């Protein structure tokens, strides 16, 4: 018993977007699906219902006039059309399975896996890579963070190495995030002694684009006497 | 509406079994019943056996509308709670 | 028709825990529960107010009364760390309502202060026009924090991104936050400051264009 989703997809905002859930392992037809969305690190929002018995449907007062729901019993599966897109619609959209009653609305025992729908005006784009270097001189007793900021780069993914791979003890490669331009930025840190050459390696295969920066401090090795911020 | 009758029902069971309400009856026990849909006679004359109390006297009144082993009062009417909300699901007001 | 649950819950390994979902009469409908992990979809774990589905350990049990239903899940282990929902039918304007969630955090390791890096915008970025300041949160324990971003001490809310707290490889957590700027924004304040918030406690870091 399944609810199988169709894949992740990006939409240029005012598009349209159509996802499908394909039902496995139950009759179809006695009951109905809610769908249920979640923009990124945020709570569940409920948008609809259909029955998959006569196709009445139940929207989201929020998307009402936006969304429209369709069942096709030859295959089992159902539509969710959200249109004129905005930035805000960027969420992860599941099905669910749900009672076919119009009355009343059941608990939710069967999830699809949900489908990633990412709301942007970019098109494909090269990352920049700027270093990431501390303002103050480094001080002994302390860790000196190196990094590189990897950014406005579309779509997902970019990979980061250290030293081709060689360096990979005290790296954090952070997630991106998605500004409000559309386009991603991530970081990549290494923690590093005072003091060796560090070279960040940047793959972004959507753009065919290899880069390699050397990151150095500001003011290298601890110099109690260099004439440079210690407190920033 | 026609599901009224029930709904009130419901939140009369509710209000009556708040936990900062004392234990219901001072803890008198009554028959279990078989909770299976048209049980509203029976509760009825687990309930109307109860003497006095008038915490349940309301809830006596509602059934009235609706018409081998003893347990608590309080877990007689948590029981008849949870069961009502599923028929209300269902659809069920009579 | 309004449900409300506390934003978080941290429980120690071994104990109970419970997480509250109020609403008005909460104790005449039916509630059900869900766990959610990251990248993961909701499971049910209770519904009906206390019923378990097949496959959910018995550690977990519901109760409803009144204004507050409560999920209790005895014997907190580490695969218990989750998002919960509540979820409610309401015959009104919303036919389906989910409560806001709550984290529930299983303390694993002893509480660690984040260390801080503000990173002010390089010179190759500002050759081309542009400025991104960043804030670098590494080594803290548990993995939450709020990250306020101020200029010459007002607060700067537009222009920020900031990442949802990621495990390290010494276990602890570490966060990243951004804020967007011109070269003319950043070269006309005397300060920018990144403050991290963490249990109650505020790190703050600050970079002097002057300077930086």
């Amino acid at each position: 018993v399944q609810l199988v989703q169709s894949g992740a997809e990006v939409k240029k905002p005012g598009a349209s977007v159509k996802v499908s859930c394909k039902a496995s392992g139950y009759t179809f037809t006695n009951y109905g699906l809610s769908w249920v969305r979640q923009a990124p690190g945020q709570g569940l929002e409920w948008m609809g219902w259909i029955s998959a018995n006569n196709g009445d449907t139940n929207y989201g007062q929020e998307f009402q006039g936006r969304v429209t729901m369709t069942t096709d019993t030859s295959t089992s599966t159902a539509y969710m059309e959200l249109r004129s897109l905005r930035s805000d619609d960027t969420a992860v959209y599941y099905c669910a399975r749900d009672s076919s009653s119009s009355w009343a609305r059941w608990f939710f025992d069967l999830w699809g896996r949900g489908t990633l729908v990412t709301v942007s005006s970019a098109s494909t784009k090269g990352p920049s890579v700027f270093p990431l270097a501390p303002i103050s001189k480094s001080t002994s007793g302390g860790t000196a963070a190196l990094g590189c900021l990897v950014k406005d780069y579309f779509p997902e993914p970019v990979t980061v190495s250290w030293n081709s791979g060689a360096l990979t003890s005290g790296v954090h490669t952070f997630p991106a995030v998605l500004q409000s331009s559309g386009l991603y930025s991530l970081s990549s840190v290494v923690t590093v002694g005072p003091s060796q050459t560090y070279i960040c390696n940047v793959n972004h295969k959507p753009s065919n684009t290899k880069v390699d920066k050397r990151v150095e401090s500001k003011y290298g090795p601890p110099s109690p006497s260099s004439p440079a911020p210690a407190k920033n | 509406p026609p599901s009224t009758a029930l709904r009130e029902l419901i939140e009369e069971l509710v209000n009556i079994t708040q936990n900062q309400k004392a234990p219901l009856c001072n803890g008198s026990m009554v028959w279990s019943i078989n909770l299976t849909a048209g049980m509203y006679c029976a509760a009825l004359e687990s309930l109307i056996n109860v003497s006095g109390c008038s915490a349940i006297e309301k809830t006596q009144r509602m059934l009235s509308g609706f018409c081998d082993t003893k347990i608590e009062v309080a877990q007689f009417v948590k029981d008849l709670l949870l069961h009502l909300k599923k028929l209300f699901r269902e659809g069920r007001f009579n | 028709y309004v449900l409300t649950q506390p934003p978080s819950v941290s429980v120690a390994p071994g104990k109970t825990a419970r997480i509250t979902c109020g609403g008005n009469i909460i104790g005449s409908k039916l509630v059900h529960w869900y766990q959610q992990k990251p990248g993961q979809a909701p499971v049910l774990v209770i519904y009906d107010d206390g019923d378990r589905p097949s496959g959910i350990p018995e550690r977990f049990s519901g109760s409803n009364s009144g204004n507050t239903a409560t999920l209790t899940i005895s014997r907190v282990e580490a695969g218990d760390e989750a998002d919960y929902y509540c979820q409610v039918w309401d015959t009104g304007s919303d036919p389906v309502v989910f409560g806001g969630g709550t984290k529930l955090t299983v303390l694993g390791q002893p509480k660690a202060a984040p260390s801080v890096t503000l990173f002010p915008p390089s010179s190759e970025e500002l050759q081309a026009n542009k400025a991104t300041l960043v804030c670098l949160i590494s080594d803290f324990y548990p993995g939450a924090v709020t990250v306020a971003w101020k200029a010459d001490s007002s607060p700067v809310k537009a222009g920020v991104e900031t990442t949802t707290p990621s495990k390290q490889s010494n276990n602890k957590y570490a966060a990243s936050s951004y804020l967007s700027l011109t070269p003319e924004q950043w070269k006309s304040h005397r300060s920018y400051s990144c403050q991290v918030t963490h249990e109650g406690s505020t790190v703050e870091k600050t970079v002097a264009p002057t300077e930086c």
